[PDB]
């Protein structure tokens, strides 16, 4: 899709339990196309991300049941300059909030909580479709300007949100993944780097 | 090797990790490019608990401020087409009003946030004032600054913490001074207790 | 053996505040001065906290040259650097004398004491391979302490917990996390299945 160097890190991962962020954002390198978020406790970063190893203060008696559990937790894997794959290691269910996922299943932006099942290897991002999707965004915008979207509502596009064990949506007690005991937020390097040329598209022109 | 960490903040909430520069010139935008160490990209900040004013001025912050390393100098060019508020206690005593003043930088201009040799002479005269003097130093190895709105005298928003996207500069060599004479500073006067 | 023996986190009351430290060296001390860039010290005067009351502001005056932790052999010490007493919650020394795991000890001006022992730690680890997973899992605690400026707290004290304290940190020794993280790749999981809505 593009020609510049290819990032650092292929992914950030930011670990939470609720509203609150817990522990500091793991950073996976490029080098490492497959990386572990299971609820272990091994400190050393490298290709495991040990969420019981993180400690909070405000963690309760309902969220230190959840962490008991999520186990070999989950894989994220790199496959073509900026798709990623999870595989669901874990003896229970996950969450996952995807755009790729969505559209694959004829539902609008961010109307669907994808649950999936133990063992299962699927796809969840597909680089250039992001890549697309933001330009187009991008497009409308130059005209909404000139016939009269941010960064924020367009990031979105580069992120990847999961919940361990308890699952939030339209079907469970939790309308939101800010409501699940135990969760990761995930950023796509790559598709950020697209990301920021696109930006640079977007003729400021936006009226104060 | 760093010169200066920068901290972003939304409100009174610590947003993304500490940026550290290792480059004599970098820039504070709103993009998204998670690996330049020539640029600390907000854009790429979450924040689960971001309100619609924040996510709105984070849309002005636009090719932000460039903060520059010339000999013992900071200065600070709004690339923004929004203005830039900055409060350097160490800008502000050079021209005289009460250290917390916020001074605007239009679109296209920068100012001398930062002057070393004036910091260390400070730091020196300092010394004989006594601890307590010297320990509050630590303010003045750090400049604030606002993307887009205000903040302070008159602008009805009287703190940082009011402002949606603000960020917060710590210069490592100043830093590193003050602790070199810090550490030989003694004790200080006012004492505490180990219950109250 | 890891490249960071442990991993220092500053808090105020109930805040983190500032990054997260990674000791490399077999020395560190965690005072309240302002030196950005060494990697035998924590310092915690150049953190800062827009939420600052006047309290913590007060005691991060008398934290001083702070707490020296040391890493002797397979044991760590803590020594008081301060002119004011550090508290320290260490389950894995409180057990060695029979504390309710939960004590607080109180460390005077110029004191010291030994913090952690890793052979006692592994014995411990291994022992409970017998319990079960829920057991093992909770040894994470072994391999966390808790140290409070100036301020003590828990019995003997007003303030009860240490997030009540104005000035606290909290190490993690990755030597023992990552010897249990192998003995909980293996014991299983737990056998109170966990609802996706409970």
């Amino acid at each position: 899709i593009s020609n510049h160097p290819a990032p650092e890190y292929w992914c950030s991962i930011a670990y939470f339990e609720m509203d609150v962020q817990v522990g500091e954002t793991f950073k996976v390198p490029s080098s490492c196309p497959i990386v572990t978020v299971d609820g272990y406790v091994d400190p050393s970063g490298g290709d495991r991300f040990c969420l019981g190893q993180l400690s909070n203060v405000h963690r309760t008696e309902a969220i230190e049941r959840a962490r008991l559990h999520i186990g070999k937790g989950v894989q994220l894997e790199c496959k073509g300059e900026g798709d990623v794959w999870v595989r669901c290691l874990s003896d229970h269910a996950v969450f996952v909030q995807s755009y790729y996922l969505d559209r694959e299943a004829g539902r609008a932006p961010g109307d669907a909580v994808h649950k999936i099942y133990p063992s299962a290897y699927i796809k969840v991002f597909d680089l250039r479709q992001c890549h697309r999707q933001m330009q187009q965004q991008a497009a409308t915008a130059q005209a909404a300007a000139a016939a009269q979207i941010g960064v924020d509502d367009l990031r979105r596009l580069c992120i990847l949100r999961m919940s361990f064990v308890k699952g939030w949506g339209p079907d469970y007690p939790r309308q939101s993944i800010k409501e699940t005991p135990c969760w990761i937020e995930i950023h796509l390097h790559r598709a950020l780097q697209l990301l920021d040329e696109v930006l640079h598209t977007m003729p400021i022109a936006d009226p104060q | 090797a760093f010169w200066c960490s920068i901290a972003y903040y939304e409100l009174n909430q610590r947003v993304g990790e500490t940026f550290h520069a290792s480059q004599p010139s970098l820039t504070v935008d709103g993009f998204t490019d998670p690996s330049n160490s020539e640029r600390f990209c907000l854009g790429l900040l979450s924040n689960v608990n971001r309100n619609a004013t924040v996510e709105m001025t984070r849309r002005h912050i636009g090719r932000g401020v460039r903060l520059y390393y010339i000999g013992g100098e900071v200065f600070a060019e709004c690339l923004s087409d929004s203005a830039i508020f900055v409060q350097s206690p160490n800008c502000n005593q050079r021209y005289g009003w009460h250290p917390a003043t916020v001074c605007k930088i239009p679109p296209g201009c920068n100012l001398k946030i930062f002057n070393n040799q004036e910091f260390a002479a400070l730091l020196a005269q300092s010394v004989n004032q006594g601890f307590e003097a010297v320990y509050q130093l630590t303010r003045m190895c750090t400049i604030r600054m606002s993307f887009v709105k205000g903040w302070g005298a008159e602008y009805r928003r009287q703190t940082v913490t009011s402002t949606p996207c603000w960020i917060e500069l710590h210069l490592n060599g100043p830093l590193q001074w003050l602790d070199k004479v810090l550490t030989q500073m003694g004790s200080p006067s006012v004492r505490c207790s180990s219950m109250s």
